[PDB]
């Protein structure tokens, strides 16, 4: 019953705001101070800032203190987080966390759901799609592998799928990278018949919704 | 103003 | 991070494993109490062990927590599938101006299936690429466990480090690892080479897979 229920993570440029919110029920809201925290993918968990049940303190990682804003409202249940000034480095998935105290220190009993702060100078781009063309030596046994190379799109997600759905046996798309240009990329191969490269056509569909864009990509043999 | 002070109501 | 924890720890389903968390003299050394977190992945964090040794309703009699000095430890009992996940200590450090401060975290893996060797392809920059002036050479790694690998580029046996790319290996259906790395390179660069090299490190043993502009 208890829930903590966050909102108003997006991609947003470097030097905007954002506020985020955490709509809490299950408990008397006003009895507990509430923490942010937040983790940058792949890294650990950083404590961001605190508010006290009355409101009388809030305090803040020197990291954000200056830009970010802690602030609840006891009326609706909610705890909001005000990032001002925005940097790259603040990229990361933001949690809400309720206070717990034991004997000398504190602790966050429940947790929210995260909401995911993607701060990036990155324009909306539809990807570039270029064909893996398989091997003319037959290499991998009696099997070849082809695929779509899926270069420089922004932002996430792209999905892939081949000849429309009807080719799902052998398909394998990775997740992408994120290059230093700040634009993603991505693969999807396929392991297919040796047999069938002359008589099948191999076509990736390549949808790119945030740029309205999608790609069929005809991936021939070479020789 | 200390920040390990107990934030709650109880 | 405040706090030092192992990057990573492991062990076969039914064994003990200990996750430790090395403090100072102004945070767990001080008394300051010490907490544990569970964060399955893809999930948020969970409270685990608070005020050092006390364990929610919620969780099973296999996980303890002790602390003696400027150390506290996390032990898992009767280890399972479902317990591998990043673990995190927290305290507070009387030296810092934050709440909290946390562990670095602690991967906990368990070896709960078979040793799997990476499957690797290796696709050259593709005609188009390069008659639009660019060249990308496409290393994928996939079918491998556990999910730990080290992807190396080669360019006439000598290491490329500049414009390379790899992903942090990603659990499959199967339940093995799937990686992707990624060398851009100038048309120059790849025409000016005899060959190019992905070198797929698994637990001490390597594929290579080359490629010729020939």
């Amino acid at each position: 019953q208890v829930q903590l229920v966050e909102s108003g993570g997006g991609v947003v440029p470097p030097g905007r705001s954002l506020r985020l919110s955490c709509a809490t029920s299950g408990f008397t809201f006003s009895s507990y101070g509430m923490h942010w925290v937040r983790q940058a993918p792949g890294k650990g968990l950083e404590w961001v800032a605190i508010i006290w049940y009355d409101g009388s303190n809030k305090f803040y990682a020197a990291s954000v203190k200056g830009r970010f804003t802690i602030s609840r409202d006891n009326s609706k249940n909610t705890l909001y987080l005000q990032m001002n000034s925005l940097r790259v480095e603040d990229t990361a998935v933001y949690y809400c966390a309720r206070a717990a105290y034991y004997d000398t220190s504190g602790y966050g009993d429940y947790w929210g759901q995260g909401t995911l702060v993607t701060v990036s100078s990155a324009s909306t781009k539809g990807p570039s799609v270029f064909p893996l063309a398989p091997s003319s030596k037959s290499t991998s046994g009696g099997t070849a592998a082809l695929g779509c190379l899926v270069k420089d799109y922004f932002p996430e997600p792209v999905t892939v799928s081949w000849n429309s759905g009807a080719l799902t046996s052998g398909v394998h798309t990775f997740p992408a990278v994120l290059q230093s240009s700040g634009l993603y990329s991505l693969s999807s191969v396929v392991t297919v018949p040796s047999s069938s490269l002359g008589t099948q056509t191999y076509i990736c569909n390549v949808n790119h919704k945030p740029s309205n864009t999608k790609v069929d990509k005809k991936v021939e043999p070479k020789s | 103003a200390n920040p390990n002070a107990n934030p709650n109501a109880n | 991070s405040v706090l030092t924890q192992p990057p990573s720890v492991s062990g076969a389903p039914g064994q003990t494993v200990t996750i430790s968390c090395t403090g100072g003299s102004s945070n767990i050394g001080a008394g300051y109490d010490v907490h544990w977190y569970q964060q399955l992945p893809g999930t948020a964090p969970k409270l685990l062990i608070y005020g050092n040794i006390n364990r929610p309703s919620g969780v099973p009699d296999r996980f303890s927590g002790s602390k003696s000095g400027t150390s506290a430890s996390l032990a898992i009992t009767g280890l399972q599938a479902e317990d591998e996940a990043d673990y995190y200590c927290q305290s507070y450090d009387s030296s810092l101006s934050g709440s909290w401060v946390f562990g670095g975290g602690t991967k906990l893996t368990v070896l709960g299936q078979p040793k799997a060797a990476p499957s690797v392809t290796l696709f050259p920059p593709s005609s188009e690429e390069l008659q639009a002036n660019k060249a990308t050479l496409v290393c994928l790694v996939s079918d491998f466990y556990p999910g730990a690998v080290t992807v190396a580029w080669k360019a006439d046996g000598s290491p490329v480090k500049v414009g390379v790319e790899t992903t942090k290996p990603s659990k499959q259906s199967n339940n093995k690892y799937a990686a992707s790395s990624y060398l851009s390179l100038t048309p120059e660069q790849w025409k000016s080479h005899r060959s190019y090299s992905c070198r797929v490190t698994h637990e001490g043993s390597t594929v290579e897979k080359t490629v010729a502009p020939a």
